[PDB]
């Protein structure tokens, strides 16, 4: 009823949830910028629980 | 007239020939060109 409406989302509600710029935004030819040190985790530090497993 | 005929003609495709030569030589420094961007890439994805 009005619960199921009003979870559900219209498609019109938005414009389609349109991007920004007629076409994609230009990049550099390489630009690989790998970085990715952490991936999720992270939260508890390890050396703390290191030490206590030691 | 023969003669005449061939020298002109060798004449002609000898000028065009080296026009070709200063052209290619133009070629090639754009291909050195483009081999240094690469190189330049290689060397940004090689410090990355």
């Amino acid at each position: 009823p009005i619960l199921k409406r009003t979870i559900i989302s219209k498609r019109k509600a938005p414009s389609n949830n349109e991007d920004e710029e007629i076409v994609k935004t230009p990049r550099k030819l390489v630009n690989y910028v790998p970085l990715k040190i952490f991936n999720l985790g992270d939260s508890f530090d390890d050396t703390i629980t290191t030490t206590v497993a030691k | 007239v023969e003669a005449q005929d061939e020298l002109q003609q060798l004449k002609e495709d000898i000028n065009s020939r080296q026009s070709k030569i200063q052209k290619y030589k133009d070629d090639t420094i754009y291909y050195e060109d483009k081999k240094k961007v690469y190189l330049e890439n290689i060397k940004k994805i090689e410090v990355n």
